[PDB]
């Protein structure tokens, strides 16, 4: 499983923070939602008593 | 005769699972035989750390232990209907009008 | 569109139709020119300076 996926690699541009030396990714997924039905699983309904 | 024209439009957001940074959590692997496999698994094999015991306590006996993995199953699906008389079209190539 | 692993339907028909019009807003400018400055301006009656 971990032999598969490496060799080539390019180069592309994102943002990132530093949160504890460690270096979390960022990213914005809307622009993949954007002009259909369906809801953004990122978003949710949540029930409150 | 003279028509009455429409109007297509192409342009779309490509989007690509490499290019996002969602795949920067996943570890891609394109196996071409997924259809026909059940059910994956992952053995762990764990023996427990140890520390020597003081004077007068228990001591802590070593003990082997084990685990396993597994993967849940994803079908996705979707359709692309195309006219017939626009499929049937396609077939025969008319040499007529231009 | 996107795919789904859910069971709820995903539309068949690609590509919307959109109907459109063109809505024309035509202006309109008078300007008036003095009967004199006309006759004065073709003739040339080279009587004085």
């Amino acid at each position: 499983l971990s032999q598969a996926g490496a060799h080539s690699l390019t180069p592309l541009s994102m943002d990132v923070i530093r949160l504890g030396e460690k270096t979390v990714i960022m990213e914005n997924l809307r622009r993949v939602y954007k002009n259909t039905d369906t809801k953004d699983p990122l978003e949710r309904n949540v029930d409150l008593t | 005769f003279e028509a009455i024209f429409g109007t297509f439009c192409n342009r779309l957001e490509w989007v690509y699972f490499l290019t996002s940074g969602l795949a920067a959590a996943a570890h891609a692997i394109k196996f071409h035989d997924l259809n026909k496999l059940t059910t994956g698994k992952m053995l762990f094999h764990v023996q427990v750390p140890r520390v020597a015991s003081g004077a007068g306590l228990p001591t802590s006996r070593q003990t082997t232990i084990m685990v396993t993995k597994y993967s849940e199953k994803s079908p996705i699906t979707i359709p692309f209907e195309l006219s017939a008389a626009c499929l049937t079209y396609l077939r025969e190539t008319f040499e007529g009008t231009i």
